[PDB]
RNA sequence: CAAAAUCGAGAGGA
């Protein structure tokens, strides 16, 4: 439900809802990245 | 990007012999000399960390996404 | 995406027999053993040791495919012997000379570390 | 005063190595831009 | 005419020296060989050509 | 406007601060950027005037 | 220094001088031709022809 | 017509030699060599 | 129709290498134990690992892969454990498989070196090699201020027939009739060659004579390992390994003679 | 040549048979700097040398040589008025001096190739088409494209785990920057006829060098998407759908998404899945699935996710993908003198002929690939990089450099124990005896180009078909047909194979009935 | 049902020029993700494997795979209507190697002979007497090939290096090289095999067993021929390096002073031109006379050279040996590889005069020397020197030109032909006729 | 229309890949990957036999 | 129960 986002430029965790447009609160910055999943993803050291 | 755990043909490790390699060359040894020292004896190990191009010192330079 | 696991170069598929015994009607006393999983580390081997036997009158193995796993090893005896018997006598023979050398490894490491 | 043959060799890596320093692979496109909004719009 | 001369009657005394056996087989021979060269009705012969 | 021009904003940077800006030292510029796609002027050919 | 056979050589001039007038290969000779309406169309300049 | 498809003698030192598209582009598309550097303009008013 | 009786000399013997020869035997045994040395010897290695966290500068599957090619010490464990194949239990279980963990984080404005010290180990009898109590540890990765890596990995028995990570050696170097003797090399112009470590012959002769009695006796072996077993170890495993391949398929033929 | 007011790119002819002298101030000439001669002499002293050796101090720049009349640009009009000494050799009065009357020098000769061509090592040992090709597949060699490609949305990237630089080297490749983002690596090739596999330009890689890392390269791929809200009457927007309220909806499932909509960093997508889930809204009810699927049968893994707002001021979005490529059967690789060639078959380490001491090779190419093309810069290059490998250095391939021949390279070699032309006795590695021959092998670069057998495999049994005329659809991508031209029709023909042909032109492709009237003939 | 081992599939190749550029293969289902083919089988569809891409069809029923077993197999179409020879012969590794193997001091031991007979398909089972049954039991390479040829089909042809006088004086019937092939019962009899006893050439062993046996017998012919001596080339291996390109100093010495030679010539017939002092042949000008004379002077001095070179080289050299086999490569480039380029002519004249009266810069004008007009007196192992670097690049710029201009014509002309004659065929009356029934041939060919 | 869609056209049942060596198969045999065949069919008369 | 437009330009591959 939160969908934590990171501002792209001040790299601040910030949560945003939908229908809600993109624009970092603490420098306005318009870019943001998701987050690492939780899920588990297993490798082959191969 | 970074110095390869084996080296390819091989197979003999010299993940542990880059910043050794670097040292010895700061200390005015030449390149033969210092691949001598590590005892790296076949031209395939030494083509390996002769012919390195660390990359990865670049991307240490961009800071990360998340702080 | 077509690329077949690395466990199939040895691993036994289900229901596959290690080795699979046939008669040759081009010649009499001939065999076509064929086996499964395995390559040239165990093929020329054998045929060396095989070719040492005097009453072995053509030996010789070939992998069809290097990308499948089986050799063919084709064994001729001399009429009063069997090429299933010149089979076995070779891997027991192959056997003993391994064990033997083993063991005298083991005394010359004994005694090199020891100096 | 003169450079010797012997010397020759690396001189002329030297003056190739000053010459792109100075100016660079892609001179050509950045010096026409520069032009043209200098003086042409003008 | 090349058959009548290289199967002539000297040439196959003084270089070949078939038996008469031999000539019976080579004569069922030719026959066969040739019979086997002659077109095939159907044949699309103008793409073959173009 | 031309990148590394006299009127690009990476005009005259250092390195540091080229990296600073997640802009690459080493690219050389010369073109442009148009909806977020790179274009490049390729030069034409013609006879003298 | 190349090789082809007589077979073929046959058979294209002879196609090419079938109606006692030279023919071309082109659409001028092989179109104008009675090979009716299709065959004319697929080879080129259809729709005069249709 | 493949006139202006050939290297001509007067690309040397400015045009390379070796580098060309090797379709149906062929000696139409070329790369500057090395040093070769384009001029850019000038007034013609001093030196007259 | 009998056994050859081997010999064996031992030339040197460290950490790092055995310089051994065999003597009186077949070529194809020789090859054979040669390959064996390089695919059919089992050791331990990371082949699964579990990314919890990365932010360094290499995506998670080149960690990964770089952590495979670590060498771990199979000393003395390896004939111990099982393949998880052969193993009843689940995925994992202390039978089949031995657990590793690294967690880092970098605080300091210059750059953290991650390498092999920093993965700590389930079992204290496998470990990284240069871990071991000089040469430094395996570089993995860098870290600079603000990145953290942490995951969980598990190491498994496998041999190099399957991948080379697996593969204990590091250059099998193998040779035998020093000189040309049994011309099985034809030298347009013999007197270019240098010649061999290994060679008796004084320096104006070129090669030997040719014998055409002779076959191939006295191969010449020396095995250099990459650190998880010891060199004397590795030909030990590849003998028994040799022998345990033919004494199955012995069985095997046993069975299938019986059912003709 | 004192910077005075007529500036350094002033052309400036003289016609002398005819009387006209023509000067040029205009714009777009090209132009070259050469070097001015004296009588019989240059005038770049060694005074100058000295002051631009410290150029970083003295701030003595190439601007403060134009600047000293010691070079000078000279256009393409211009020198058909000049004499150009290849080298200040050609100044040294002869025995039968050939001109006497040189007006300027060439810097270096080597300098008349571009920025892919001055990659090949030892280009002039090479025939010309073979630099040529070497040109245009340097363009297609993954290395690393730019130092900062973790922060960029190209829609197709290829990175290369490992680049190493040339062992050996053209001195025109320090400023290319060749030595910071290279694209290659260093590869050990056997020159031998091997059983076969590597007939006809097909290669032999080793599968154990490339479980260690060998040419592994990683690739990346991003999605756009932006959700339209162009009309009240229909509007996209981000939001996980369900089984019950969209209409166009795939049976592949949906639940990887987010609540927002979007697939979230680390999470393993397979091919067909769904990355995006946007519904726009109907006029399944209310709105109709138009989620994005990843290209077909990719399997990456999620990179990242970036939202934003574009120009207009909608949400926007770019998930990037990462997919690991790992050589195989049909990949292609090249060296630098236009040897390209497809990977016929690997080989485990102990199958691959190896030396007195054990290095087996990485690469096993056909020694037909050399006659015919006659590239003997790939057989220096191997010799002089066994010999810089030996002995510690980067060797130099600069194209016309006398100080350079295989003479003494190959004395260089003869002094690290080795045959000085570069062979070398192999054992066969399946069955141990030696070879007869001796094998040519030695370090050499490679590059891997861009083809993968991955992206051209292609298959159809009854898929999607056009809509205008029910054939086919052509393309990998829309899961298309193979076009059964018309000289395949003519080929078939000559075979006499009608029913094949009937097959192929009418069952395969489109089959159709209709109902004909017997008397007009026009369709019932 | 999938597709399973054994179905017919037609498979073929763009730019479909012949009928053998479409052929019916049997399926073999393998592992990796590419559609691996036979070697012998790259000369009809025109193929290698530098990214070569390739289609594969399956027909769909009873019909059409009986139709395509029957008519377009592979075995089918060995020999080739077009010009009546075999359409596809051995190649590159197993031309060199078999070469080799039949070379006549090739012995074979007792294991290497099992070993090979272990790849012979239609083996009877037998092993053959040795050659040599004292001191040591050793076969030959005839005597094995003697066992791949099928039946009992008799041949003759000669060694492309036979030296065409020997059929005259004595010796004709023992030659001392081993030249003049002899099949004969099924036996290679002696000689050695190459691109003219083993190629597509008309009455090679290919053809001859084609036309005599089956074309089953032939099809395992070629497979025999493959796998037995890719399996003894693994023993004796091929390599090609520097030591083969390489000649001896005074081999280096007799090219120099050829050119010394040829261009002193060269030289004195200038500055006759410049005395006036030549007179035009008949049919040409000046110029024309003038140039032709320059031009035979360096042929022949080019060609003298490449003899030299070719001459230098031993019986070892690789080069050599790929050329004699008839595997890769022709003489010339022996001679430019080891002795001289040669001349760089742009549309058969000399390099032009492009800029004003010069071929370069670098010239003095009115320069007709050898040099100035690209005559390049280097080897491709002592480098160029970068004039001839440059019109060495001119010159093959023509060639990649020609390749890259002529097909849409020659493309124009093969369709156009074929639209032309395509629906004459043979009828059951024997007669050639077209769609419209009117007579072409009475008969097919005369 | 005629050149395009009746005299040759865009047909079902056919794959293109890449052609690659192998000494192995016979002249007649061609090396087919795993995953074609698996996309490949071919409508077999079921019958007593 | 089949879901996924067309038209122009450019760069490539054999
Ligand atoms: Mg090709
Ligand atoms: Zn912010
Ligand atoms: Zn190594
Ligand atoms: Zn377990």
């Amino acid at each position: 439900q939160p969908m934590i986002y990171i501002c792209g430029e001040c790299h601040t965790e910030n949560e945003i809802k939908s229908r809600d447009p993109i624009r970092c609160r603490e420098c306005g910055y318009r870019i943001m990245y998701k987050k690492r999943t939780k899920r588990l993803v297993v490798f082959d050291a191969r | 990007m970074i110095i390869p755990v084996r080296c390819f043909t091989c197979g003999k490790i010299v993940g542990n012999k880059w910043e050794a390699y670097l040292g010895l060359l700061q200390a005015e040894y030449t390149e033969g000399d210092a691949l001598d020292a590590l005892g790296l004896k076949r031209y395939c190990c030494r083509r390996m960390l002769l012919a390195h191009v660390d990359l990865i010192e670049k991307l240490l330079n961009y800071a990360p996404l998340e702080k | 995406m077509n690329a077949p696991p690395a466990f199939e170069s040895f691993l036994l598929f289900e229901g596959e027999k290690k080795i699979t015994i046939n008669k040759d009607t081009k010649v009499p006393n001939a065999c076509l053993f064929t086996i499964n999983k395995e390559d040239h580390t165990l093929g020329n081997i054998i045929k060396s040791q095989l070719l040492k036997d005097p009453q072995v009158l053509f030996a010789g193995y070939k992998v069809p495919h290097p990308l499948e796993h089986k050799i063919i090893i084709r064994v001729q005896t001399t009429p009063d012997y069997s090429p299933q018997e010149a089979f076995t006598n070779a891997i027991t023979d192959l056997i003993s000379e391994l064990s033997l050398l083993e063991e005298r490894f083991r005394v010359a490491i004994k005694d090199k570390q020891e100096g | 005063d003169e450079i010797t043959p012997d010397l020759w060799q690396e001189a002329c890596w030297i003056v190739i190595s000053s010459y792109f320093d100075e100016k660079g692979l892609v001179r050509q496109q950045l010096d026409s831009f520069d032009e043209f909004i200098q003086m042409s719009v003008q | 005419i090349h058959l009548r001369s290289t199967l002539c009657s000297r040439r196959m005394a003084e270089e070949f020296r078939l038996s008469g056996e031999a000539f019976d087989w080579l004569l069922g021979e030719i026959e066969s060989k040739f019979n086997q060269a002659i077109a095939h009705p159907g044949e699309m012969v103008g793409a073959l050509a173009a | 406007i031309m990148l590394r021009s006299t009127y690009c904003l990476l005009n005259g940077l250092t390195d540091r601060d080229l990296c600073e800006l997640n802009e690459c030292p080493l690219d050389p510029g010369g073109y442009f950027i148009i909806n977020g796609s790179e274009k490049v002027l390729i030069a034409q050919e013609k006879m003298a005037t | 220094g190349s090789y082809v056979n007589y077979r073929h050589l046959a058979l294209l001039c002879d196609t090419m001088t079938c109606r006692g007038h030279l023919m071309a290969i082109t659409r001028h000779g092989v179109n104008r031709q009675d090979t009716g309406p299709l065959m004319k169309c697929s080879f080129e300049e259809t729709v005069d022809v249709l | 017509l493949a006139k202006p498809r050939q290297l001509h003698n007067t690309l040397w030192g400015m045009v390379c030699p070796a580098e060309t598209p090797e379709g149906h582009a062929v000696g139409l598309v070329k790369n500057l060599a090395l040093m070769a550097y384009i001029s850019v303009g000038s007034q013609p008013s001093p030196i007259l | 129709p009998y056994a050859n009786q081997p010999t064996v000399r031992i030339t040197e013997l460290t950490d790092e290498n055995v310089k051994f020869i065999i003597e009186n035997t077949d070529l194809a045994v020789a090859n054979s134990i040669r390959r064996v040395f390089i695919a059919e010897v089992p050791i331990i290695a990371i082949d699964w690992v579990q990314i919890d966290a990365n932010s360094s500068v290499l995506h998670d599957e080149f960690i990964a892969h770089r952590l495979g090619l670590i060498p771990l010490t199979s000393d003395d464990i390896v004939d111990k454990l099982q393949y998880s194949r052969d193993c009843t239990c689940e995925e994992f279980c202390p039978e089949c498989s031995v657990e590793f963990t690294l967690d880092v984080r970098c605080n300091e404005d210059q750059t953290r070196h991650v390498t092999s010290r920093d993965l700590i180990s389930n079992s204290p009898r496998v470990i990284p090699v240069t871990s071991r109590n000089e040469q430094d540890d395996i570089l993995i990765v860098k870290l600079r201020k603000g990145q953290e890596l942490r995951l969980r990995a598990y190491a498994k028995k496998g041999f190099g027939k399957e991948h080379a990570k697996w593969n204990p050696t590091a250059g099998v170097a193998f040779e035998y009739d020093p000189d040309n003797a049994l011309r099985h090399t034809v030298y347009p112009k013999p007197e270019e060659w240098p010649k061999s470590e290994y060679s008796e012959l004084d320096e104006d002769e070129s090669q030997a004579p040719y014998d055409p009695n002779g076959k191939p006796e006295r191969f010449y072996y020396n095995v250099e390992s990459c650190g998880s077993l010891r060199p004397e170890t590795i030909v030990l495993s590849a003998l028994s390994g040799l022998k345990k391949k033919l004494s199955d398929l012995q069985t095997q033929l046993s069975h299938e003679i019986q059912s003709d | 040549r004192q910077m005075d007011i007529i500036v350094s790119e002033v052309s400036m002819i003289r016609d002398i048979r005819e009387r006209e002298i023509r000067i040029y101030t205009d714009a777009g000439r090209i132009c070259r700097p050469l070097l001015i001669v004296e009588k019989q002499k240059l005038l770049l002293k060694k005074r100058h040398i000295d002051q631009l050796k410290e150029r970083e101090y003295n701030n003595y720049s190439w601007q403060d040589l134009v600047a000293s009349g010691v070079v000078e640009y000279i256009d393409t009009l211009e020198e058909e008025t000049v004499m150009l000494a290849m080298t200040p050799d050609d100044l040294q009065e002869k025995e039968v001096a050939y001109c006497s009357t040189y007006t300027h020098c060439e810097i270096h000769p080597s300098m008349i190739l571009g920025v892919c061509a001055s990659i090949i090592p030892f280009p002039d040992h090479n025939q010309s088409p073979r630099n040529t090709y070497q040109s245009a597949m340097g363009k297609q060699a993954m290395g690393v494209y730019i130092t900062n490609f973790h922060v960029r949305m190209d829609t197709l990237a290829h990175v290369l785990y490992y680049p190493q630089k040339p062992l050996v080297t053209t001195r025109s490749m320090e400023y290319l920057r060749f030595r910071e983002l290279p694209a290659g690596i260093n590869s050990i090739v056997a020159i031998a006829s091997y059983t076969g596999y590597n007939q006809e330009d097909s290669v032999i890689m080793n599968r154990s060098a490339v479980d260690r890392g060998f040419f592994r390269s990683v690739f990346y791929r991003s999605y756009k998407e932006q959700e339209s809200k162009k009309g009240f009457d229909q509007e996209e927007v981000f939001e996980k759908p369900t089984r019950e309220t969209c209409q166009g909806m795939r049976h592949a499932i949906y639940d990887k998404l987010d609540d927002d909509g979007l697939i979230a960093p680390g999470v393993r997508v397979s091919g067909d899945d769904v990355i995006i889930g946007k519904t726009v809204t109907l006029p399944r009810y209310t709105k109709r699935d138009c989620s994005t699927f990843l290209r077909t049968s990719e399997t990456g893994i999620v990179d990242q996710v970036m939202v934003t707002l574009n120009q207009e001021g909608y949400k926007f979005c770019k998930i990037r993908v990462r997919s690991v490529r790992i050589p195989q059967i049909g990949d292609k690789f090249a060296s630098r003198h236009g040897q390209k060639g497809t990977c016929g078959i690997q080989y485990r380490q102990e199958d691959m002929p190896f030396t007195c001491e054990g290095i087996t090779p990485d690469i096993i190419i056909n020694p037909h690939a050399i006659p015919s093309r006659m590239t003997i810069g790939h057989l220096i290059e191997c010799l002089q990089g066994k010999v810089s490998a030996n002995k510690g250095e980067i060797g130099d391939a600069t194209p016309f450099n006398d100080a350079v021949n295989v003479q003494k390279i190959s004395n260089l070699l003869s002094d690290y124990g080795y045959h000085l032309r570069g062979n070398e006795v192999l054992y066969n590695g399946f069955t141990g005896r030696k070879i007869t021959s001796q094998i040519f092998i030695g370090p050499t670069y490679y590059q891997r180009l861009k083809h993968m057998v991955d992206d051209k495999i292609h298959s159809r049994a009854r898929g999607p078909i056009q809509i205008l005329n029910r054939q086919p659809m052509e393309g990998r991508s829309r899961d298309g047909g193979l076009r059964f031209g018309e000289m395949e029709r003519d080929c078939q023909i000559a075979h006499g194979a009608a029913q094949f042909l009937r097959e192929r032109l009418f069952e395969a492709s489109d089959p159709y009935q209709v109902h004909v009237c017997n008397l007009c003939g026009i369709m019932a | 049902r999938h597709m399973c081992d054994g179905d017919i599939v037609i498979f073929n190749r763009q730019p479909t020029l012949h009928k053998m550029s479409m052929m019916g293969h049997r399926v073999r289902i393998l592992p990796w993700s590419t559609f691996r083919l036979n070697l012998s089988v790259t000369t009809p569809y025109n193929a290698d494997f530098d990214g070569d891409e390739m289609n594969l069809h399956l027909p769909q029923s009873l019909e059409t795979r009986a139709e395509i077993q029957e008519l377009a197999m592979v075995p089918r179409m060995i020999v080739t209507p077009q010009s009546n020879r075999p359409v596809m012969g051995i190649v590159q590794d197993t031309l060199t190697a078999v070469r080799k193997f039949t070379k006549r001091d090739v012995f074979l031991e007792r294991g290497e002979v099992m070993n090979l007979l272990m790849f012979l398909s239609t083996w009877d089972g037998k092993v053959p007497q040795p050659a040599i049954l004292k001191p040591r039991p050793l076969w030959t390479g005839k005597q094995i090939f003697s066992l791949i040829i099928p039946g009992h089909i008799n041949c003759i042809r000669t060694h492309s290096t036979h030296p065409d006088d020997e059929d005259s004086g004595p010796y004709k019937h023992i030659s001392p090289g081993d030249t003049k092939v002899v099949v004969e019962n099924g036996e290679l009899i002696m000689g050695i095999l190459c691109k003219k006893s083993l190629g597509t050439s008309a009455g090679s062993l290919v053809h001859i067993s084609y036309l005599e046996m089956g074309h089953d017998i032939t099809r395992l012919f070629y497979s025999n021929i493959q796998t037995v001596i890719n399996n003894w080339l693994l023993i004796e291996g091929h390599t090609i390096g520097i030591g083969d390109s390489i000649a001896d100093s005074k081999t280096y010495q007799d090219i120099q002073n050829t050119i010394k030679k040829a261009k002193q010539d060269v030289i004195e017939v200038i500055e006759k031109a410049h005395n006036n002092e030549l007179e035009p042949t008949p049919g040409n000008t000046l110029r024309q006379t003038f140039e032709n004379q320059v031009n035979r002077i360096l042929n022949d001095a080019r060609d003298k050279t490449g003899s030299s070179a070719q001459k230098s080289l031993s019986e070892y050299n690789n080069f050599k040996s790929m050329v004699v086999s008839g595997a890769k490569g022709s003489k010339i480039n022996i001679s430019q590889v080891i002795a001289v380029v040669g001349q760089q002519n742009v549309e058969g004249k000399r390099i032009p005069f492009g800029f004003k009266h010069r071929t370069l810069p670098h010239f003095i004008k009115d320069d007709y020397g050898p040099e100035s007009r690209g005559f390049v007196e280097n080897s491709y192992l002592a480098g160029l020197t970068p004039t001839e670097f440059f019109f060495h690049a001119m010159g093959g710029r023509e060639g990649l030109i020609d390749t890259a201009v002529k097909t849409a014509e020659t493309g124009y002309i093969q369709r156009r032909l074929i639209k032309s004659m395509e629906s004459v065929m043979v009828k059951y009356d024997a007669t050639v006729r077209n769609s419209i029934n009117q007579v072409v041939q009475l008969r097919y060919g005369e | 229309r005629v050149r395009g869609n009746l005299m040759g056209k865009r047909v079902d049942f056919s794959a293109r890949t890449v052609i690659t060596p192998d000494p192995n198969l016979s002249i007649d045999q061609v090396g087919v990957p795993r995953s074609i065949a698996a996309n490949m069919t071919f409508a077999e008369i079921v019958t007593p036999f």
